[PDB]
RNA sequence: GUUAAUUCCGAUAACGAACGAGACUCUGGCAUGCUAACUAGUUACGCGACCCCGGUCGGCGUAACUUCUUAGAGGGACAAGUGGCGUUCAGCCACCCGAGAUUGAGCAAUAACAGGUCUGUGAUGCCCUUAGAUGUCCGGGGCUGCACGCGCGCUACACUGACUGGCUCAGCGUGUGCCUACCCUACGCCGGCAGGCGCGGGUAACCCGUUGAACCCCAUUCGUGAUGGGGAUCGGGGAUUGCAAUUAUUCCCCAUGAACGAGGAAUUCCCAGUAAGUGCGGGUCAUAAGCUUGCGUUGAUUAAGUCCCUGCCCUUUGUACACA
């Protein structure tokens, strides 16, 4: 029952929709970007966002995103 | 203290008396408009302080 | 139900069926020792230790509960 | 030592009463009544008897050599409290009670107390439980 | 009752919050208990934040 | 060389019986024929040197820890009380079977009272028990 | 000369195991007792073999003592099986070659990985209204 | 009739009321021509060999 | 000189923030000083009914508290000790004063 | 021995087993060796990873049984050591050899249940459970008010199941299951 | 389609959101990294004792250190990588690295039930009672009473067992009271025991306590017999509690030794440290666990699915129901 929700997928579509530059296609260097530009009040919750976001990066990287 | 009470019954004893004296006080100050209490207790001395609405009467 | 009567000391033909029939046995335990010659078990296992006392068997295994012995070395 | 000797005495009648040859000394006394395993490896310790021989192996005369130990325990340093007839009501000893004897005292007491019109005393005679038991749902097999 | 839950609810909203809510309940002008219930903003329920975010009276 | 701790305590609690029993100086009690080791069981033991056995058997843990007295030991010897139709307990030992012991090993002298509390052995003892550990160990080789 | 000391741990469901490592003879003791006799004798091969495993080659060198503290049997036993092999290759890993170390560490990777990693699995705690902690009481209808 | 043995193929659905047969396509080791439907009763893996007792067995499944 | 100071409360992070404003204060004043030793702290558990009366389902809760015990140890006669002590210690930790 | 290894005081090498279907379910060989087959455990946990359990482990798991053995398997390891020798003094090899052996004999190949039961083939892996599961239970049903022990009754049922002799406990229900499931198809 | 989930994707007169879920909190697991510790230890060293240079020691004392011990800030896991299936979507499965690739609970919306509680209360309406009391106190009994039925449970039906020795391994805890008069106990003697008498320690990581727990384990004794399995009824004796034990309060000693030979119709709980076996704390407690709530020891069989049964929800349909 792993599916992550809209509360991760809002907030990992803004990050990837403001910054696309300063992000990479690996989990553990966009973690701590994402905690950089955003404030994420639990480490779990940056944790899963982080990963749904380089989970969009090789979707950008194959074609065109939603 | 001389009779040396625990310090399991202690903790436990003086938050009896936050309850107690908070539930004393909202049943004496009731129309007065009481809000809360805290207890800063202190060597030497207990500071304990009531927090209210109306405070003249 | 079944009422079997195991011997508690051993007869004279018993007696001889342990001198004649146990050591070439594969299998020595007092349990295949009281069933085929319907002894009790515990001097099952105490006129089977007289066995070992005088040499005719060989221990293996030695336990509480399981005792096994073996034949003599045929060759 | 293996074989069934002469003389294996497969029936005894010690204190009129039953019992097989086929079994070990000190778990076979226990079948006479007043005697368990308890006093039975008191009873076979005060004698000087090797405790692995079974009923039928062991000869003639040291059979009323363990019975006279019951009879008289303070004669062979059996304590006041390892008995079962302790300080009795009417004679005050310490005694020990075989097989015929039980049962006359099980009369000799319960009957006094029914007599005295004690609340101990007629729970005997009607056949109820004494020690202050829950009879309103355990115990329904022995009546109906 | 209810026009002295809207004027409660009205000045506890005004006075700052992102959400309130007010329950009465009993024998009122009647034999039968009923209880209705006010409400207006935002307001969790479950969780940790339910410590220090709501207060209940 | 050897020691105590280096062998099977299986087959040296026998041996520590034995030299015991070839000494014959304990100071037996006269009731250790007819009564019962404690309160978890029924049954007398087996064999007829249980006191034998269990003085030096109780010696043993007194090179391991020491200060350890009468409550120690009826600890260390309790077992498994069936209480028969409601659940097992765990319960004691009789503290008359170790502070006999006891007595006895501090009357010969192999143990002796220490401070706090219980019995600590005395380098005599100490030199014997590995005394018969050497001769274990041999039988071993 | 140098104290080639290395002090490491080893856990079972509770108990806690520290072997200890210096350079010396094969003196393998656990609790200031040998190895070959320890509760039960049942599976006394099992507890040799990390010993089996490497031979006495490796083991002539280093002596180790181990303590071990709480859990019951089969766990000291399982918590002094990984803490030497620990041991073992944690002072492989300073005092000889890596390159040495490896080819050792992969014999116990390839045979049983729990020889030198850690069992986290720990007693579920018992909830209300049950005798275990899924287990529940009887329910009675009617 | 003899004895055959067969390959799983694919592993597709359970079957039985209960949910407990899984309807697996196999086929055989010495004749890997045609390929059949079975029930299975059990964990069937893919990329597994089993024991069949006919080749005449197959039936409906949905 | 051998004096303990032992802090407890039932709040962690407002004893660690008064035990180690102790710790600044002894650094300031240059004393020396062991860590701050954190005892097992003691977890009083009590678990009671939830219903009033008596028929529901069986079902409990589960009360906590737990207490903590941190410790510190400084070598200085009590005219030092006893007003960074005194100041800024915060409503729930409970100090203690220890000549030995 | 280092690198070759002794199963306990046995041969692990030389046995060849004689199914094709079960080659990687059943697990002695090369890796799948032990010295006892006691165990941390953790082999419960995915679908398929019971597999990668030896059988020697599977058994000492399996056949305590009936509320007194649960949560005794040194205890039991301690009734198949004693029995690899009963094994060793009947028929004379290496007992996991009749082990698998018995497994291939007492495994039923073909069952029947619903879809009123219609015949279904079984899966290897529920074949060595159910194989395994068959030959616990006649060890424990002779052993039950007996003087004739474990020792003797795993031992038994197994040199039996080994040959299929008509006789064991799990040969004589697997004549009966296969019987009945080519009945009602 | 997918998920534990109105959890998401995706079709689309809907778009954007809120509550519930999730998120959060506590706990479990690993970190030879940080901060540390005479109430926690470890390694060395100096002694002591014993063994034939070395070994052992919870035998003593002290130079480092935090590995084990305690508990803080941090970190660590996200379906992250690979390979399949899939709108190539949401996601699923396997593998790699890994301490973890589904730890367990707490909290838990809209509402409803004439579910329970006035015997939890100085929360309360109304009624009854109120001096010969339905207030209060004291004495005695009762709440236990036993042809029968039902439910929650405990012990067994044995040999995988029982008995008797010995080996030997825990964690949650708890412990001197406002009233309150009642603690956990070391050790030494008396006694087989319950217990008694002395001195001590502990208001507690200090003392109990290295909490030497069982099951298990190693060796005995019995032999398929209602047997030493089983331990109910009952007889006698001795202690403790209290003011008092009789309807035996509870314990100890001996004896007596019942049914019970694996339980029909039916039915409960459960898939990982899980069931189950096993014992220990806490509550109630002067006396005290066949209960309950927690804890630890040992530790599996089976399965990764479905709507067959039983329930529950949702869509469609009918309604003359709407206190439904
Ligand atoms: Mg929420
Ligand atoms: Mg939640
Ligand atoms: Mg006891
Ligand atoms: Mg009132
Ligand atoms: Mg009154
Ligand atoms: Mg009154
Ligand atoms: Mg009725
Ligand atoms: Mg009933
Ligand atoms: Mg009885
Ligand atoms: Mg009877
Ligand atoms: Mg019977
Ligand atoms: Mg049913
Ligand atoms: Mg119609």
């Amino acid at each position: 029952g792993r599916v992550r929700t809209k509360t991760v997928k809002k907030a990992a579509r803004v990050i990837i929709e403001k910054y696309y530059t300063r992000l990479g296609n690996d989990f553990h260097t966009n973690k701590r970007v994402c905690e950089e530009i955003a404030i994420i009040p639990s480490k779990k919750l940056r944790n899963k966002i982080a990963g749904y976001v380089t989970h969009l990066m090789k979707r950008i990287q194959r074609g065109p995103v939603r | 203290m001389a009779v040396q009470i625990s310090k399991k019954r202690k903790f436990v004893a003086d938050g009896i008396f936050k309850a107690e004296l908070n539930e004393f006080l909202t049943r004496e100050l009731a129309e007065d408009g009481y809000s809360g209490v805290e207890v800063r207790v202190t060597p030497t001395r207990t500071e304990i302080i009531i927090l209210a609405t109306r405070t003249q009467n | 139900r079944d009422k079997l009567n195991n011997l508690v000391l051993f007869d004279k033909a018993t007696y001889d069926k342990l001198c004649k029939e146990v050591p070439n046995y594969k299998l020595i335990t007092p349990a295949v020792v009281s069933e085929r010659l319907k002894i009790r078990g515990s001097l099952a296992r105490a006129a089977l230790q007289e066995l070992l006392s005088k040499g005719l068997i060989k221990l293996v295994s030695k336990h509480r509960a399981q005792v096994i012995y073996t034949r003599n070395t045929k060759g | 030592s293996l074989v069934i000797p002469e003389k294996f005495q497969h029936i005894l009648r010690v204190l009129n009463t039953n019992i097989d040859g086929r079994r070990k000394i000190a778990f076979a006394i226990t079948a006479i009544k007043g005697v368990g395993r308890r006093y039975a490896h008191v009873v076979l310790r005060k004698a000087d008897i090797d405790l692995t021989k079974r009923a039928g192996e062991l000869t003639e005369d040291e059979v009323e050599r363990v019975i006279t130990i019951m009879q008289n325990p303070r004669q062979y340093k059996i304590p006041d409290w390892f008995l079962n007839r302790q300080k009795d009501v009417k004679d005050g000893k310490y005694s020990q009670v075989l097989a015929n004897g039980l049962d006359n005292k099980l009369r000799e007491d319960l009957e006094r107390l029914k007599k005295i019109r004690a609340h101990r005393g007629l729970r005997h005679f009607w056949g109820l439980r004494v020690r202050g038991q829950h009879t309103k749902t355990t115990g329904r097999r022995g009546r109906t | 009752v209810r026009r002295a839950c809207y004027g409660v609810l009205r000045f506890i909203m005004e006075s700052g919050a992102k959400g309130c809510e007010v329950v009465v309940s009993g024998k009122l002008r009647g034999q039968r208990a009923k209880s209705m219930k006010f409400v207006d903003g935002l307001m969790i329920h479950s969780g940790d934040p339910v410590n220090y975010y709501v207060d209940t009276a | 060389g050897v020691t105590v701790k280096d062998v099977n305590q299986q087959e040296f609690v026998r041996a520590l019986a034995a030299f015991l029993k070839k000494s014959g100086k304990l100071k037996v009690p006269e009731w250790v024929d007819t009564v019962k080791l404690a309160k978890h069981k029924e049954l007398a033991p087996y064999d007829e040197n249980w006191f034998y056995t269990r003085a030096a058997s109780t010696a043993r843990h007194l090179y391991l820890r020491g200060g350890a007295g009468v409550g120690s030991m009826t600890k260390i010897y309790g077992g498994r009380q069936r209480n028969g139709v409601m659940p097992s307990h765990f319960s004691r030992g009789s503290k008359s079977v170790a502070r006999r012991v006891l007595q006895a090993l501090e009357g010969l002298k192999m143990v002796e009272k220490d401070q706090d509390g219980g019995r600590k052995l005395t380098p005599q003892g100490q030199r014997d028990l590995d005394r018969i550990a050497g001769q274990v160990a041999a039988a071993k080789k | 000369g140098p104290l080639q000391s290395v002090q490491v741990f080893g856990r079972k469901k509770t108990a806690t195991a520290v072997a200890h490592c210096k350079r010396g003879n094969g003196l393998i003791k656990v609790n200031g007792r040998p190895l070959e006799m320890i509760e039960p004798r049942t599976l006394q091969y099992k507890l040799l073999e990390p010993v089996l495993l490497l031979g006495k080659e490796r083991f002539a060198g280093v002596d180790i003592r181990v303590r071990v503290k709480g859990g019951g049997h089969v766990a000291q036993i399982y918590a002094i099986r990984q803490s030497i092999s620990k041991a073992l290759v944690a002072y492989y890993q300073k005092y000889v070659d890596e390159a040495s170390k490896k080819e050792i560490k992969d014999i116990l990777i390839q045979y049983d990985r729990t020889l030198l990693v850690a069992d986290p699995r720990r007693c579920e705690s018992k909830k209300f209204g049950g005798p275990g902690a899924r287990a529940r009481y009887q329910k009675s209808y009617r | 009739q003899p004895i055959k043995l067969a390959r799983v193929t694919k592993v597709l659905g359970r079957t039985g009321s209960q949910g407990q047969c899984t309807q697996v396509r196999v086929e055989f080791m010495d004749d890997t021509s045609r390929s059949i439907i079975r029930n299975v009763k059990g964990p069937v893996r893919e990329g597994d060999v089993l024991t069949l007792l006919e080749s005449e067995r197959e039936a409906r499944r949905l | 000189h051998r004096i303990r100071i032992t802090l407890t409360s039932r709040n962690v992070k407002s004893l660690e923030k008064v035990c180690a404003d102790l710790i600044r204060g002894a650094k300031e004043k240059n004393l020396k000083v062991k860590g701050p030793v954190r005892m097992p702290t003691k977890t009083l558990r009590i678990t009671t009914r939830k219903t009033p009366c008596g028929e529901g389902s069986k079902t409990w809760d589960r009360f906590q508290m737990r207490i903590h015990k941190r410790l510190i140890d400084l070598h200085s006669p009590s005219e030092i000790v006893k007003q960074i002590t005194s100041i800024s210690i915060e409503p729930g930790v409970e100090v203690e004063v220890t000549i030995a | 021995t280092p690198d070759i290894k002794l199963f306990g005081k046995w041969s692990t090498d030389d046995v060849q087993i004689n199914d094709i279907s079960l080659q990687d379910y059943i697990a002695v060989k090369e890796k799948y060796a032990k010295y006892l087959p006691h165990s941390a455990g953790r082999y419960a946990a995915k679908r398929f990873r019971k597999a990668q359990c030896p059988i020697v482990e599977r058994l000492t798991n399996s056949m305590m049984m009936h509320g007194r053995n649960n949560g005794k398997k040194l205890m039991t390891v301690r009734i198949v050591k004693h029995a690899f020798e009963i094994i060793h003094l009947l028929t004379g090899e290496n007992p996991l050899q009749v082990l698998v052996n018995a497994i291939i004999n007492s495994g039923p190949r073909e069952d029947s249940t619903r879809i009123r039961r219609q015949a279904v083939d079984v899966s290897p892996l529920r074949r060595v459970n159910q194989a395994i599961w068959l030959l616990c239970t006649g060890a424990r049903e002779a052993a039950f008010r007996n003087i004739k022990t474990i020792a003797e009754c795993l031992a038994d049922e197994l040199i039996n199941a080994a040959k299929g002799s008509s006789n064991s406990y799990a040969i004589k229900k697997k004549d009966e299951l296969e019987r009945v499931a080519k009945s009602n198809r």
